[PDB]
């Protein structure tokens, strides 16, 4: 399934992933595409801050789901 | 009305001390608008003042 990440202005990012992919891995894919270091990125979905030891299914994320992200002008 | 009320669909969590902590299901009164970059703002919640990304929120049409 494809997921979307929005930046400061709400930019749209399409990624190819597998349900078995880890969140750290997803961050790595974002780094490759946008140059944002993984330590400066916080992932949030379904109102709860996504944890690195949990899976997408645990957060009931379905196909074409979109997450929300911040840039980093002050404190992300 | 004069000010705009916005409901936040994507709640965050206490990121910093200078940042305002907002949870889903709360209304924050917009104190003052941000510069050019659309994605930042400031509001008061729980007796605090801090900035937060407005992307995580949508505008209610009425």
């Amino acid at each position: 399934m494809q997921i979307f990440v929005k930046t400061l202005t709400g930019k749209t990012i399409t990624l190819e992933v597998e349900p078995s992919d880890t969140i750290e891995n997803v961050k790595a894919k974002i780094q490759d595409k946008e140059g944002i270091p993984p330590d400066q990125q916080r992932l949030i979905f379904a109102g709860k801050q996504l944890e690195d030891g949990r899976t997408l299914s645990d957060y009931n994320i379905q196909k074409e789901s979109t997450l929300h992200l911040v840039l980093r002008l002050r404190g992300c | 009305k004069s000010k705009d009320y916005c409901k936040v669909i994507f709640p965050y969590e206490a990121q910093n001390d200078d940042e305002l902590t907002i949870k889903e299901g709360d209304i924050v009164t917009l104190i003052n608008k941000d510069c050019i970059d659309v994605g930042w703002w400031e509001g008061e919640l729980n007796g605090r003042r801090g900035v937060f990304p407005d992307n995580f929120v949508k505008l209610l049409p009425p």
